[PDB]
C-alpha cells in the first residue's frame, strides 16, 4: 500500500515558470530533472516553484 | 524441424488499430532511437 | 472535443462559432470587406443570412407588382423610368405600395 | 442543429421570398436561358474556344471567382491569366459581337433564380419517394439533379407551363437514385424490376392459399421463362447483405465475426507441406536433364499451366518423348525414396 | 464586365440594360464571405503562432486574472502545436484515408446471405456524396444547393470517422443498431474493448475438471 500510494502523489503543480506557463500538473521527478540541469548545468537558475 | 520459436511478429489488433485509426484523419507511425521511422507493416504500405 | 482545439487556437466561440458555422452558411468575414453595416469590416466577425444579402445586392430588391389593371400601372410607368425615387414613396392606387428605399427605380 | 428543418428552411425563406410567377416570371427566366445558348454557340462560332469555354468562363464571371476553378477542380485554367484572357478576348468583340456575352451573361444569371424558385418544388416531389434507401436530404438532393437538368430542356417557345416539365425530369432523377445509392451491392435496372413483380406477385399469393408458395407456384404466375431455378436464385440476391457484426447467439459481448474461418492462409498444417513438397519437388527437379524438366517446371509451374506450344523450338514427339520418360522416370526413384507418397496435399 | 460581378469603384455590382444606356450599379463590394470548413481552413493558413504565442505571453502575465486565465489555456495548446509536433494546418480534412478491404469483409453467409462489415456503408455513403457535391458543382447550380449538399458532406465525413457525435445514422430498417464508426472499432465502445483484455485464444491451450 506504500507502492500503488505513491503513484496518486507522483503529480505536481507548477506556479514559477520557466520552460513552459504555470498550472501544468506534471510529474513529481520529471521536475528534478529541469530544476537539476537548470541550477546544476545551464547555470541562471529558474527555480521551478511546485507544488505537491 | 526443432528449433527455437521465432520472435513474435506484430499483434494483428495492433496492425489493425493503426490502420482503424487513420481511418481518422490521425496518424499513428512508430519511431526508432532517433524520432525516424519503423516499418510495422513490413512492406504492405509502400505504394504499388 | 470538449476542449474545442480549433475553438482554442482560433478564438472563434469555443464551441459556438464554428458550431453555426461548420454546419451550414452563417458566414465569417474572411479577409477584407471594406463596406460597412454601419460600422466597418468585421476582421473575424461572424453575420446574418439576411444581412449577407443586404451586402451582395446592395440593400433592397422589393417586388411590389400591382393589382387590378388601369390602376396603379399609371403610379409606375410615369414615376419609375429613370425618376431617383427617395425613401417611402407613395405609390396612389391599390391600398399604397411603399417604396421605402433608395435611389433609383 | 439538426439538419433538413434547416435545408427546407433554407429555401422556404428564398423562394418564400422570389416564388417567380407561374407564367411571367418563370417565361422571363426561360426566355432569358435559350437566348444563353444561342448566344455562346454563336460566340464559339467566333471565338474558336470551344463551347465549354466560352459556357466555363461566363459561369467564373458571375457566380464565382479563381477560387471556385481551383478547389472544385485542380488547376488546368490559370486564376489568373486563362480566365482573364477568354474574357479579354469578349471584350475586343465589334458592337454586333459583344452583345451576344452581355446576354450570355445576363442568361446564365437568369438560369440561378429560376431553379432556386422551383427548390419548393422539388421537397414537394422528394415528399413521397421517401422510403427506399435514400436519405430524405438526398433524396431532395439528386431530386435537383433532374430539376437543373430540365433548365438545358425546356422549350418557352412551346408555350407549355415549366413547373410541370421539370416534374417528369425531377421523378426521373430520383429513380435513378433510387436505383444507383440505395444498396450496398450493385443490381441492374433489369434485375431490379425483376424483383418488384417477383415480389409483386407473391403478394397475390400470400392472398390465398396459406402456404407462403414453394418455388413452382410463385414461378408459374410471374410468366414466360420462369423455372423454379430462377426464382430461389432471384430472391437470394433481393434480401440485403448481412452485418459481419452482428450480436450472436447469446447476444453479449461475443461478436458474429470470429464465427467466419479464414482460408486464403495456409494454416500450419499447409505452409509445413509447402516446406516438404517445395523442397522436396525441387530435389527430385534436379536429378533431370534440364529441358523438358524446366520448360514443364516453367509452364505449369510458373507462368500459367498445348504439348505443341510447350517446349522451345523442339517439336511435339520429342517433346512427350523426354516426357512421359522423364516424369516417368521422376515418378519411380521417388517411388523408391517414398518422399512424395504421403500426398502433402 | 456584364450584368453580374463587376467591381467598380466602391460599389461593385453592375446590371446592364442595353435599352437606354443604364450602367446600373448596385453597391456591395470584394467581402471575402465563406462558411463551412472553407473559412476555417482558410483562417488557419493565415497563423504564425509564433506572433500569437507571445502575444498571450503578454496577454497572460499582466492582465487581471479574467481574461489572463483564457489566455492560457489557449497558449497551451498552441505551445504543442509550435513544439516539436506537426504545424496545425491539418485538423481540416481534405482528403480521408480508407482502412483496408480484409480488414472490412464482403463475405458469404448463407448461400444468398452477404456479410458485410458496418464501414463499407458509411463510406459508400460519403463516396456518392462527394461525387454528387462535385456534378452539381459542374452543372452549375443555384446556391441553397451547394451549400445544403456541402452539409450533408460534412455530417457523412464525421459519420465515418465517428458516429453519433452530432447524429447517429442507421443502415435502412431492420437495424436501429448505429452503424460501427471508426474510432469505436478503436474504444471497443460496444462492448469490444473489454473483450480485448476479456482475452485472445491461446494456440495450444486446454481445460477439463480438477
Amino acid at each position: 500500500i506504500e507502492i500503488v500510494v505513491r503513484q496518486m502523489m507522483k503529480y505536481v503543480e507548477v506556479t514559477d515558470p520557466g520552460d513552459s506557463r504555470l498550472l501544468e500538473g506534471q510529474v513529481l521527478e520529471k521536475w528534478d530533472v529541469e530544476a537539476l540541469n537548470e541550477r546544476l548545468i545551464a547555470e541562471g537558475k529558474t527555480p521551478v516553484a511546485w507544488k505537491p | 524441424k526443432g528449433e527455437d520459436v521465432p520472435e513474435p511478429s506484430v499483434p494483428e489488433s495492433f496492425r489493425v488499430l493503426v490502420k482503424e485509426l487513420q481511418a481518422l484523419a490521425l496518424d499513428v507511425q512508430t519511431l526508432d532511437e532517433k524520432d525516424n521511422p519503423v516499418d510495422i507493416f513490413e512492406g504492405l504500405a509502400s505504394k504499388r | 472535443d470538449v476542449p474545442s482545439k480549433i475553438g482554442t487556437l482560433l478564438d472563434l466561440s469555443a464551441t459556438e462559432l464554428e458550431q453555426v458555422l461548420y454546419f451550414s452558411k452563417y458566414i465569417v468575414l474572411d479577409p477584407k470587406g471594406a463596406i460597412l453595416n454601419g460600422v466597418p469590416v468585421e476582421k473575424r466577425q461572424l453575420l446574418t443570412d439576411e444581412e449577407y444579402r443586404e451586402l451582395r445586392y446592395g440593400k433592397q430588391e422589393t417586388y411590389p407588382l400591382p393589382p387590378g389593371v388601369d390602376a396603379l400601372v399609371k403610379d409606375g410607368e410615369e414615376v419609375v423610368k429613370g425618376q431617383e425615387l427617395a425613401p417611402g414613396v407613395v405609390s396612389r392606387l391599390d391600398g399604397v405600395a411603399l417604396y421605402r428605399f433608395p435611389r433609383r427605380v | 442543429k439538426i439538419s433538413t428543418s434547416d435545408p427546407v428552411r433554407q429555401y422556404l425563406h428564398e423562394i418564400g421570398q422570389v416564388p417567380l410567377l407561374t407564367l411571367e416570371e418563370e417565361v422571363e427566366l426561360a426566355r432569358k436561358v435559350e437566348e444563353g445558348m444561342e448566344a455562346i454557340k454563336k460566340l464559339s462560332e467566333i471565338t474558336g474556344l470551344d463551347p465549354d469555354l466560352i459556357r466555363e468562363v461566363v459561369r467564373a464571371k458571375i457566380l464565382g471567382s479563381a477560387r471556385v476553378r481551383h478547389i472544385p477542380g485542380l488547376k488546368e485554367t490559370l486564376d489568373p491569366k486563362t480566365v482573364e484572357e477568354i474574357d479579354q478576348k469578349l471584350k475586343s468583340l465589334p458592337k454586333e459581337h459583344k452583345r451576344y456575352l452581355h446576354i450570355a451573361r445576363e442568361g446564365e444569371a437568369a438560369r440561378q433564380h429560376l431553379i432556386e424558385a422551383n427548390l419548393r418544388l422539388v421537397v414537394s416531389i422528394a415528399k413521397k419517394y421517401t422510403g427506399r434507401g435514400l436519405s430524405f436530404l438526398d433524396l431532395i438532393q439528386e431530386g435537383n439533379q433532374g430539376l437543373i437538368r430540365a433548365v438545358e430542356k425546356f422549350e418557352y417557345k412551346r408555350r407549355f407551363k415549366f413547373s410541370t416539365y421539370a416534374t417528369w425530369w425531377i421523378r426521373q432523377a430520383i429513380n435513378r437514385a433510387i436505383a444507383d445509392q440505395a444498396r450496398t451491392i450493385r443490381i441492374p435496372v433489369h434485375m431490379v424490376e425483376t424483383i418488384n413483380k417477383l415480389s409483386r406477385t407473391a403478394r397475390q399469393l400470400q392472398q390465398e392459399l396459406g402456404r407462403e408458395p414453394t418455388y413452382e407456384e410463385i414461378a408459374e404466375a410471374m410468366g414466360p421463362g420462369w423455372d423454379a431455378k430462377r426464382v430461389e436464385e432471384t430472391l437470394k440476391i433481393a434480401q440485403e447483405p448481412v452485418s459481419l457484426e452482428t450480436p450472436i447467439g447469446d447476444e453479449k459481448d461475443s461478436f458474429y465475426g470470429d464465427f467466419i474461418p479464414d482460408e486464403h492462409l495456409p494454416s500450419p498444417v499447409d505452409a509445413a507441406t509447402q516446406s516438404l513438397l517445395s523442397e522436396e519437388l525441387e530435389k527430385a527437379l534436379s536429378k533431370l536433364s534440364e529441358r523438358e524438366a524446366m520448360v514443364l517446371k516453367l509452364r505449369k509451374g510458373l507462368i500459367d499451366g498445348e504439348e505443341v506450344g510447350a517446349f522451345f523450338g523442339v517439336t511435339r514427339e520429342r517433346i512427350r518423348q523426354i516426357e512421359n520418360k522423364a516424369l516417368r522416370k521422376l515418378k519411380y526413384h521417388e517411388s523408391r525414396t517414398r518422399k512424395l507418397r504421403d500426398f502433402l496435399d | 464586365a456584364d450584368g453580374g460581378k463587376v467591381k467598380s469603384d466602391v460599389y461593385g455590382r453592375v446590371e446592364v440594360d442595353l435599352v437606354r444606356n443604364v450602367v446600373r450599379v448596385v453597391e456591395s463590394y470584394d467581402i471575402d464571405a465563406r462558411m463551412g470548413a472553407e473559412a476555417i481552413q482558410q483562417l488557419l493558413k493565415e497563423l504564425d503562432l509564433e506572433a500569437l504565442e507571445k502575444e498571450l505571453l503578454e496577454e497572460m502575465k499582466h492582465p487581471s486574472r479574467a481574461r489572463r486565465a483564457k489566455a492560457r489555456k489557449r497558449l497551451e495548446v498552441v505551445r504543442a502545436f509550435l513544439d516539436s509536433g506537426n504545424r496545425p494546418e491539418w485538423m481540416i480534412l481534405e482528403a480521408v484515408p480508407v482502412l483496408p478491404p480484409d480488414l472490412r469483409p464482403m463475405v458469404q453467409v448463407d448461400g444468398g446471405r452477404f456479410a458485410t462489415s458496418d464501414l463499407n456503408d458509411l463510406y459508400r455513403r460519403l463516396i456518392n456524396r462527394n461525387n454528387r457535391l462535385k456534378k452539381l458543382l459542374a452543372q452549375g447550380a443555384p446556391e441553397i444547393i451547394i451549400r445544403n449538399e456541402k452539409r450533408m458532406l460534412q455530417e457523412a465525413v464525421d459519420a465515418l470517422l465517428d458516429n453519433g457525435r452530432r447524429g447517429a445514422p442507421v443502415t435502412n430498417p431492420g437495424s436501429d443498431r448505429p452503424l460501427r464508426s471508426l474510432t469505436d472499432i478503436l474504444s471497443g465502445k460496444q462492448g469490444r474493448f473489454r473483450q480485448n483484455l476479456l482475452g485472445k485464444r491461446v494456440d495450444y491451450s486446454g481445460r477439463s475438471v480438477i
